[PDB]
């Protein structure tokens, strides 16, 4: 608190930086995000989130940060999750709009681009779109998906209004520790149960409890089965078979 | 070098014979003055850009 | 006193095949009994192997050519050069039609192209809104002349194998690109003599996976 | 744009509202006016002032007519009085001479004008009008009535009061000079005598403006041949009538 | 420009608290006292004027006391301008209720409606509050006599004895010792008078400085007579109780 | 802050500092170079990846089948301006049945920045665009600044290390004007032009983005194993 | 034109025609008067072809947006009364609308609703809407037993439409059968109505009046 | 007015959400504990002040439908705007979709309500935190939710909010079990009374208890009742 | 603070904002207006920034209607808004009264627009000086409009950096010709003092643009001087300064 900020009186004002300060702050709310890891392969995309237990009296199997947009696109929220309550409705609306107008499964990139056009609409009234926001959203998404035109794609959507297609990305607090390991362990010659087990490897390192299915949740998007949320019984098996092969060392 | 002031330019010429010393020479190559452009300026890079 | 719907005539005709599709139309424009022009395309290409023709009231029929090709633009832009399919295209046309229904379009619209299997595909729109896939479908003022003859020759409706007398049903024969050129010509020969609002010219556009080809045949001068 | 819709009047940390505390001081930096309420009539009297002596004073009015039974007189600001007299009349016609087809009672007129002050206390882009008004008038059912509306938007009925800069001294003089029955003839001599202790200026009818809500005058009726209505009960006293009374003090 | 000079007075403090609400509450103990005391047979409303002068006319004045409808009257304490507004808002609401159901409003409903109005001004729009406190005396059949105070935040609680305005703490202590659950109206009148005699912010306490009003079951056939007294009827009942 | 944090103010100097601030959008920007000859335009934009697992985010937007714009600066700002150019481009096709005049569209753009620099709570845009196209008067290169200055040039740059490109273009100015009918050369001159403006960032077959427009060739963006022919 | 649906033990048989006329001229004889509201709701098309088709596409749009938000499949009574509030709006802005939304869920059972163009919404076990709903009723109500088996029930969907087709001017084209289960509708294809004629003519012994 | 009352902070927050949470801390304390077939919301009322009419004044538990109760802590004045929105949504659900609301749908609505007044301009958040509890219709699972002024919603097994909630929360780890609720309605009520007697103290007249059983039965237990339940706990302790 | 905006006032009669707008116009290039007997002749010094430019392909003289030349200095983008506005206002008047707008009428309109931008908190007064004129049927007129919304009639006006050189030389021209001079003869005069106004600006190189509206050459339209006529002007001036 009380760190020098020369300008920040407007909600868009400059700044000898060459870029707005408010957008920068929005990205500094994703380092307080509960860690979401996502490994994209060419056989599928795995979205893992730590549900986050706060209490033993909190039911942590009822609360989850896997959110369905549609059957062919899944999404994961990390950051300030109240802000994602408004956008995730919008995105689900959007998809449906496309199915009404064109009767077609929407591109993952297109869908990503739409909540970015939403993300940029902070202001006191300016440009083509009427501002209805006044403070920028402080939440980042990992829109995964599968289309039959460009395959499996996975995008990191920013509160900035920018989208970078990744081949695997973890965001949240333990982001710094995750991305060291992704750089070495990722490749394009992976298979689905070696990726799945990679999500739980990296989840293990940014875990602030210990790893069990009462504070961790896996979910996939598969071409022929769609978006499927993995239940806890199934989740358990894989976590134990990690623990079998880590005891072969 | 574009828009380098005379103190920075004094500071490339010196910085070249640092690089020379570290390779371990006794003569200062023309490829050293180029790498003193990067190592010593006035600013450390173009900062972090996330969309600039 | 003003009434903004006339008729400008013309006739259109859609035939789906097995790797081709044919959307033809005449090039006669009229208003009542005076000939405006002998030459006037109504069957426009619109990109990506979709050919459209909106026949009936000409002005309306130019209005929905306007907006349709505008959508071709905005789709490719905000999907970064995505090829728009027959299935997708159909449903867009229907939204523009329906949204004006308290000043409606007063045309009979047809599209044709290929689908994703590499077979013909023909959908046809009614004036207000909705549409249904067809396999043969004429529209326009000489619609009811071309249509029963073409079901008698494409689908062989109510015909039988010969010498059995209604015991055996005549099997449905395959459709060549060469053969369906002939039907259009023969039909539009019959149209001319018996109906006064088809004439001058016949323009067949044949659409394949290979490209769009135009082919022009004369009709009678009256 | 504009974004002045935030209140510019706010509570003060010490309590009381600063802007209305400022406005009241301003009333005692003005001209002096007083009103005495008699049994059978009401008098208001005030000083006429101008920048230079070569300015007129017959083209200026500080006793103004709201209705034919109700006059107003001010102390405070000239510009701020002028606009509110017009608004006083506009609301008296639109909400009572259209809906009851006659003029409003004095209490009812008071209250209307108190709302207009009130929205000059509430909301942005307003600061209080800096006047105090007397509204003396007559209605039939409560007889003669004298009011005071203040910068704050409350009203008070009084039996005799003064406003302006010579106010503290003037109400002390009128305390001994008030009587339980005072006649309108007698009152006229009183108000002049009080405002003579309060005004140094050359004392003629041309500098002292006198108005009475005395009794009805069927000659200011403007028509004859109707015996049912009666004329204005207000009657503005021009220079000649005051000159006789100058000599009788 | 405009955003620069914007007050921003409708934001929370570090305490979670609204400075302008407190500032409003601070300023009403600068206005006169208004007291309500609920008897079992009626309700006494007793207000001490915040002005008095021998040159004042304080005889047509009903400058603390208002009828909202013939069954629910209020005692007002605070900035009178803001208060006048709500008073005609309330009349408009009463008559609305009466238009649509053809039945008089219960006291529960009208107190909730005024309170929501206040709530809006402190909640948003960058405005300052309406700094008023109302003591509602009313009769309805559904819950009987009901006595109520509301504050500028826009929150209400029912009371059997209450005091607002000047010396709130003081009047409360007194009320608690000399209350009894069931009284006659007279005993209440007496008590109403007695509390104001010990809390008066000038030594003397007089009829012309009392506005005083009741609602009495001395109307036969289970009706309620709203009476706002004339100051010459106040003068006699003040000599009765032996104050003067 | 004296007069620095407010787009409505002035300024004893007579500038304002808010405009200068927006000109740092160019400075932190990634280099892009445009050069035109007389038969062909070329924009050569240096894309930028975030990291290795990441792709590169394109820096050239097809505005039309004869017009394109490339950003330098902030990515959200660029997306606002690209939509607008397109709407006014389709308006001219619809209404006047006409390819959009390049010279005119530069003034439409100008006035959109101007009205966010007039009114309080607005912003100056932090993107400068290079807009090439081929119309009925031939090849064109428009240069857009945050201030709203529109200039037509033979060949220009904006970005970080824009100076180093611009001294290159002063040499090779008289070369590129005189090659015409051979689109291939002008591309080669653009690969070399941005090589000078590198910080040892190299040029890969998914970092370098070429787009051209001709007499006879519509607006096209090359990337993939298309680019490798020029690399 | 005729669209009928009757509940039975197994779910609902919907059975509809495919001739959609304009004037005395017959437009198309291959029209599908089934509208997939989703895989677990089937909507009929009767009244104006344009009006009815469109708004039930968008009803499918809101069906998927009830479904995500509740994380629970839209109930048959919720869909119906959406569609109902919409058409009350344009009640005397001149539009038509006659659909039966026909569905089977696990916690409400098979339930038909008949939503009108006035915004009338009537529940019931049998409805028939169309220009051949008088011809349809008679035969359908004679041959009714609530306890029925699937094979028999399938045959009833044909037999009532057939009767309707024979006398009605605008009925014919082709018929289609669907059998709604809880798990979804399963489609049973296309039977020409004139080839169907000769089969049941033999089998029953019906249509004595038709010569031959 | 369209000017912000929400100014983004460099900390990764908004100031006004942190200020709004304190405001909730200073509010009266609510406990929620769900049985196997009941819900129980106990709430502290300050009845410490004397000559308070308690008959006519609404409890700090409000029914919003015939089977969904909402209790609250923080700004009492502010709360009433939420209660008026929520009652309105409950009817709208019957109108357009038919059946009564589910506890989840209503909780989500509340979540989006408090959320809105964060993200919009011209408005400050509400510093009010709700405990929403109840039954879904056709069902008999107690479902106990908590919404908080951050516009974040949660399910909970048991929760407490308000003043000195931490003291009760530690008690609830240790005397309520995640695995087993107390199975009689009566024992569940006494577990919550026993919890309330930590911070509330000062006699049994500042304790109020609303018990809800499925099939749309919301009844609130009077003081007399409480008196007997409290005395039992007293003697056994 | 009271030295920061336009809606402020200060007890010196200064309103510091507006005065600061002249300082913007003072960074501009020289622009002159020569009032002749037959019309008006504008010329503007156009800086050639780099040899990378495409030459004679930027016009700093923009037409409003078909008969009112407009050339402005100060902030180039800001000026383009003011001209667009006076093209709206010209078009509104042309419709409503079916004649081409008088120049004292065009004056009223523009005048009002910039004056407007000193009375609100949320706007900035534009920092441009315009010079506009032409021929209408009451004769030729010329006006210069200050960023303060001040203007007057003018037999010669200027603004820009080299308003110092230009002004003294305009005195010279009304004392050369106090009975006026021809619009043809004045092409050569606009070349001469634009060239002299680049000795306060000799750190660069420049291109001269000349345009005229005169009754007797162009039939009362706002046209550009171009081709061989334009190079005769360039040569004339070039030889005097050498």
């Amino acid at each position: 608190f009380l760190t020098r900020s020369e300008y920040d009186r407007g909600v868009s004002t400059f700044s000898p930086e060459g870029r707005l300060f408010q957008v920068e702050y929005s990205l500094e709310a994703i380092k307080l995000g509960s860690t979401a890891i996502g490994i994209a392969t060419k056989e599928g995309v795995v979205l893992g989130v730590e549900k986050r237990a706060t209490s033993p009296l909190l039911e942590s199997d009822s609360i989850e940060k896997i959110v369905e947009i549609d059957r062919h696109i899944g999404c994961a929220m990390s950051g300030l999750t109240a802000d994602a309550r408004s956008m995730i409705e919008h995105a689900r609306t959007a998809a449906v709009t496309h199915n009404l107008y064109y009767d077609e499964d929407i591109n993952v990139e297109s869908l990503t681009q739409s909540v970015c056009d939403l993300a940029l609409r902070f202001g006191e009234g300016a440009s083509g779109e009427e501002r209805l926001m006044s403070r920028p959203f402080g939440v980042a998404l990992l829109i995964a998906g599968h289309d039959a035109d460009d395959g499996y794609q996975l995008f990191h959507a920013e509160p900035s209004g920018t989208f970078y297609r990744y081949n695997a990305k973890a965001i949240g607090s333990g982001s710094e520790g995750a991305q060291a390991e992704l750089l070495n362990e990722w490749h394009s010659s992976l298979t689905l149960k070696e990726a799945e087990l990679l999500v739980l490897k990296i989840l293990k390192q940014v875990m602030e409890e210990k790893l069990d299915e009462n504070n961790a949740q896996l979910s996939c998007i598969t071409k022929q089965d769609g978006f499927k949320i993995y239940d806890n019984e199934k989740t358990a098996e894989l976590i134990k078979e990690l623990k079998e092969k880590e005891a072969a060392e | 070098t574009d828009e380098f002031n005379g103190a920075q330019l004094k500071a490339v010429t010196v910085e070249a014979g640092m690089i020379a010393l570290r390779n371990g020479q006794s003569s200062v190559k023309h490829e050293d003055f180029v790498e003193g452009i990067s190592e010593v300026q006035a600013r450390k890079s173009k900062s972090v850009s996330f969309y600039a | 006193q003003f009434n903004p719907y006339g008729d400008n005539g013309g006739t259109i005709l859609g035939i789906a095949g097995e790797d081709f599709a044919v959307l033809a139309g005449d090039t006669r424009n009229i208003t009542d009994y005076s000939i405006n022009s002998r030459y006037e395309p109504k069957v426009f290409d619109c990109g990506d192997n979709i050919v459209m023709s909106a026949n009936g009231f000409a002005a309306d029929g130019d209005a929905l050519v306007k907006r349709f090709k505008n959508s071709v633009k905005w789709y490719h832009f905000d999907h970064n050069d995505k090829k728009l399919s027959i299935n997708s295209a159909a449903r867009n046309i229907q939204h523009l039609l329906y949204g004006k229904r308290f000043f409606p379009y007063y045309v009979h619209t047809i599209i044709a192209g290929l689908d994703e299997d590499g077979k013909g595909a023909v959908y046809s729109f009614d004036p207000v809104g909705s549409y249904e896939r067809e396999q043969c479908r004429a529209g326009g003022a000489a619609a009811s002349l071309i249509m029963p003859f073409l079901d008698n020759q494409v689908n062989f409706k109510n015909q039988y194998e010969p010498g059995t007398n209604g015991k055996v049903k005549k099997p449905l024969k395959y459709l060549s690109v060469e053969e369906v050129i002939k039907l259009v010509r023969d039909s539009f020969t019959s149209a001319t003599e018996r109906h006064i609002q088809v004439g001058d010219g016949l323009e067949i556009l044949i659409v394949t996976k290979d490209g769009v080809r135009k082919e022009f045949y004369e009709l009678k001068r009256d | 744009t504009d974004r002045y819709s935030f209140s510019l009047t706010t509570f003060s940390p010490s309590g009381k509202l600063g802007q209305i505390d400022y406005a009241l001081t301003a009333v005692k930096q003005g001209v002096t006016s007083l009103g005495i309420k008699a049994t059978n009539g009401v008098v208001i009297a005030t000083e006429k002032k101008s920048s230079s002596p070569l300015a007129m004073s017959e083209t200026l009015s500080k006793v103004s007519l709201l209705t034919p039974d109700i006059g107003a007189v001010y102390s405070g600001m000239g510009p701020d009085y002028r606009v509110l007299v017009d608004k006083s009349r506009k609301v008296a016609h639109t909400s009572y001479k259209r809906i009851y087809g006659e003029y409003p009672p004095t209490k009812l007129l008071v209250s209307e004008v108190a709302k207009i002050m009130q929205e000059a206390t509430q909301s942005g882009g307003v600061r209080p009008f800096g006047v105090s008004l007397l509204i003396a008038g007559h209605d039939e059912f409560n007889g003669f009535s004298l009011y005071q509306v203040d910068p704050s938007g409350s009203y008070f009925p009084w039996k005799a009061t003064a406003i302006g800069k010579g106010s503290v001294a003037a109400k002390t003089f009128l305390e001994k000079r008030w009587n339980d029955e005072l006649e309108l003839e007698d009152a006229i001599h009183i108000a002049l005598l009080t405002l003579k202790e309060s005004v140094e200026g050359e004392f003629n009818g041309d500098t002292i403006e006198l108005a009475i809500i005395g009794d009805e005058n069927p000659d200011l009726l403007g028509y004859t041949g109707i015996p049912t209505d009666k004329g204005p009960r207000f009657r503005k006293l021009t220079s000649q009538e005051i000159n006789d009374r100058l000599e009788a003090l | 420009g405009s955003r620069r000079y914007d007050s921003r007075t409708t934001i929370f403090s570090p305490e979670g608290r609204l400075y302008q609400v407190e500032y409003a509450l601070e300023s009403i103990s600068h206005a006169g006292t208004a007291i309500g005391i609920m008897a079992s047979d009626g309700i006494v409303l007793a207000a001490e004027r915040k002005v008095t002068s021998t040159l004042l006319e304080q005889d047509t004045s009903t400058e603390k006391l208002y009828k909202l409808n013939d069954k629910i009257a209020v005692a007002v304490a605070g900035l009178t301008a803001d208060a006048e507004i709500l008073i005609n808002t309330a009349r408009i609401h009463a008559q609305n209720y009466l238009k649509t159901y053809n039945e008089d409003i219960p006291v529960e409903i009208l107190v909730r409606r005024l309170s929501d109005i206040k709530q809006g001004y402190t909640q948003h729009g960058g405005l300052r509050p309406f700094g008023v406190s109302f003591i509602y005396a009313g009769y309805d059949d559904r819950y009987g006599y009901q006595l109520y105070t509301s504050n500028p935040s826009g929150n209400y609680t029912g009371w059997k004895a209450i005091s607002v305005g000047a010396n709130t703490s003081a009047a409360q202590t007194l009320l608690q010792m000399d209350y009894k659950d069931d009284m006659k109206v007279d005993d209440a009148i007496e008590l109403a008078l007695k509390t104001l005699s010990k809390t008066t912010d000038s030594s003397a306490l007089t009829y012309d400085r009392l506005e005083f009003a009741t609602i009495r079951k001395g109307a036969n056939d289970g009706e309620v007579y709203q009476k706002i007294f004339k100051p010459q009827e106040i003068k006699d009942i003040l000599v009765k109780t032996g104050i003067t | 802050n004296n007069y620095d944090g407010d787009t409505v103010t002035f300024s004893p100097t007579g500038r304002l500092f808010q405009v200068e601030y927006a000109l740092e959008a160019i400075k932190q920007g990634s280099v892009t170079v445009g050069l035109r000859s007389n038969t062909h335009a070329v924009l050569v934009a240096l894309k930028r990846n975030a990291d290795e697992l990441s792709s590169y985010q394109k820096k050239i937007i097809k505005c039309d089948e004869h017009m394109g714009l490339s950003l330098a600066g902030l990515a959200p700002d660029a997306r606002v301006l690209s939509n607008y150019l397109r709407q006014q481009c389709n308006y001219s096709s619809l209404v006047f049945n006409r390819k959009l005049a390049v010279e005119r569209a530069g003034h439409l753009l100008c006035d959109k920045a101007q009205k966010n620099t007039q009114s309080y709570g607005g912003r100056p845009y932090g993107v400068g665009l290079l807009i090439i196209g081929y119309d009925k008067s031939g090849a064109h290169l428009l240069e857009f600044q945050p201030s709203g200055n529109v200039t037509e040039l033979y060949g220009t740059a904006i970005g970080a290390r824009s100076q180093g490109a611009k001294t290159y273009l002063e040499r090779t100015l008289d070369t590129f004007i005189k090659i015409d009918g051979n689109p291939d050369e002008l591309i080669k001159a653009g690969v070399e032009a941005i090589s000078q403006s590198l910080r040892d960032e190299s040029l890969t077959v998914d970092n370098l983005s070429i787009a051209i427009v001709g007499k006879d060739t519509p607006f096209t963006i090359y990337d993939g194993e298309a680019v490798a022919k020029y690399i | 034109t005729t669209t009928l649906a009757f509940r039975f033990q197994g779910g609902i048989i919907v059975a509809v025609d495919s001739r959609a006329t304009a004037g005395n001229w017959v437009a198309s004889q291959t029209v599908k008067k089934v509208i997939e509201i989703n895989p677990f709701l089937l909507g009929t098309m009767a009244g104006g072809a344009a009006d009815c088709q469109f708004w039930e596409t968008w009803l499918g749009s809101q069906c998927r947006l009830h479904e995500l938000r509740e994380k629970e499949r839209i109930s048959v009574a919720a869909a119906s009364k959406i569609l109902s509030n919409l058409v009350y709006q344009y009640k005397g802005a001149g539009l038509s609308m006659g659909t039966m939304i026909c569905g089977y869920t696990r916690k409400e059972g098979p339930t038909i609703y008949y939503v009108d163009s006035d915004g009338t919404r009537l529940k019931g076990d049998i409805f028939c809407v169309g220009s051949g709903q008088t011809f349809a009723y008679g035969v359908l109500d004679s041959n009714y037993k609530w306890d029925l088996s699937v094979e028999d029930a399938l045959y009833l969907g044909k037999r009532s439409i057939l009767a309707a087709a024979h006398r009605d001017a605008y009925s014919g084209g082709s018929v289609n059968l669907y059998h709604v289960t809880e798990d979804g509708w399963i489609y049973h294809g296309n039977h020409d109505v004139g080839e169907l004629f000769w089969k049941v003519k033999e089998e029953e012994g019906s249509f004595n009046n038709v010569i031959g | 007015y369209d000017r912000a009352l929400s100014i983004f902070s460099p900390d990764g927050h908004i100031f006004q959400v942190e200020y709004a949470l304190e405001a909730v801390k200073r509010g009266t304390c609510a406990v929620g504990v769900k049985g196997k077939n009941c819900v129980v919301l106990g709430c502290e009322r300050r009845s410490t002040l004397k000559l308070q009419d308690t008959r006519i004044t609404p409890s700090k538990v409000s029914k919003i439908d015939s089977h969904v109760v909402l209790s609250f802590s923080g700004l009492n004045a502010d709360s009433r705007i939420l209660i008026e929105k929520a009652r309105v949504e409950a009817q709208s659900h019957r109108l357009t979709l038919e059946d009564p609301v589910t506890v989840e749908y209503l909780t989500r609505y509340v979540a989006g309500v408090q959320q809105r007044y964060t993200q919009s301009g011209g408005v400050r958040p509400f510093g009010v935190s709700t405990l929403i509890a109840g039954f879904d219709p056709r069902d008999d699972e107690p479902k106990l939710y908590q919404t908080e002024p951050s516009g974040i919603y949660s399910s909970w097994s048991a929760q407490t909010i308000g003043r000195n909630s931490k003291t009760v929360r530690e008690f609830l780890e240790k005397n309520y079990d995640r695995k087993e609720p107390p199975a009689t309605v009566e024992e569940c009520v006494k577990l919550t009374v026993r919890s309330l007697l930590e911070v509330v103290q000062t006699g049994a007249k500042n304790i109020e208890i609303t018990v809800v059983k499925p099939d749309s039965d919301i009844v609130a237990l009077s003081s007399e009742e409480i008196n007997q339940y409290v005395t039992q706990i007293e003697q056994e302790k | 603070g009271y030295d920061l905006s336009n809606s402020v006032f200060s007890p010196d009669g200064r309103n510091f904002q507006v005065e600061y707008a002249v300082k913007a116009v003072e960074n501009g290039t020289t622009s002159i207006g020569i009032k002749c007997n037959d019309g008006v002749v504008f010329a503007v010094e156009k800086l050639i920034t780099s040899k990378l430019l495409v030459p004679q392909k930027n016009v700093k003289i923009q037409v409003v209607d078909r008969h009112i030349g407009c050339v402005y200095s100060g902030l180039i983008p800001d000026g383009r808004h003011l001209v667009n506005r006076g093209r709206e206002e010209a078009a509104s008047f042309k419709k409503l009264y079916k004649t081409p707008i008088p120049i004292p009428a065009f004056a009223d309109r523009l005048g009002q627009y910039v004056q407007a931008h000193t009375l609100y908190n949320s706007v900035r007064p534009f920092g441009v000086s315009t010079i506009f004129g032409g021929v209408d049927k009451n004769g030729a007129h010329l006006y210069m409009l200050e960023p303060s919304g001040s203007y007057w009639g003018y037999k010669g006006a200027a603004t820009g950096k080299g308003r110092q050189s230009a002004k003294a030389e305009l005195e010279k021209l009304v004392d050369h010709h106090p009975e006026g001079l021809s619009a043809r003869e004045a092409v050569k005069q606009a070349a001469k003092i634009i060239y002299l106004a680049h000795e306060d600006n000799k750190e660069k190189d420049f291109e001269l643009e000349i345009s005229w509206c005169s009754l007797s050459e162009t039939n009362g339209l706002h046209k550009f001087v171009k081709g061989d006529l334009l190079q005769e002007a360039i040569d004339f001036a070039q030889k005097e300064i050498n």
